[PDB]
């Protein structure tokens, strides 16, 4: 004797030992990047090429 | 019978319920479940939780 077993209700588990079927699937898929940066470039220059002479002294 | 026909007792009084269900047994007058799908829904719900998993 098994006990009361239902007649429309889907074949579940339902006490211990009775058997499931379990679909193994996974997919994972985690992911992350990041980035900086930084930059700086200065020239300067003068050039008194040719001096007038009332500027020579400075 | 006039003071009860006038009057109302404090703390006496008529609160609101509300809910939501299926109706069954309709001779094809129900609805038509393509454009609300909440009967469909929860008809499954219901199915699922007496034991039938659609």
């Amino acid at each position: 004797n098994y006990g009361y077993q239902p007649l429309f209700e889907d074949r579940r588990p339902r006490n211990i030992g009775d058997t499931l079927t379990i679909v193994l699937q996974e997919n994972v898929s985690a992911s992350k990047s990041s980035s900086a940066n930084a930059s700086r470039d200065g020239k300067t220059s003068f050039g008194f090429d040719t001096v007038p002479r009332y500027l020579q002294g400075l | 019978e006039r003071i009860r026909d006038l009057t109302s007792v404090q703390g006496v009084r008529e609160n609101s319920l509300i809910g939501y269900g299926l109706v069954v047994g309709l001779d094809g007058t129900g609805d038509q479940t393509t454009q609300t799908p909440f009967t469909t829904q929860t008809l499954n719900n219901m199915l699922s939780q007496l034991g039938i998993t659609v």
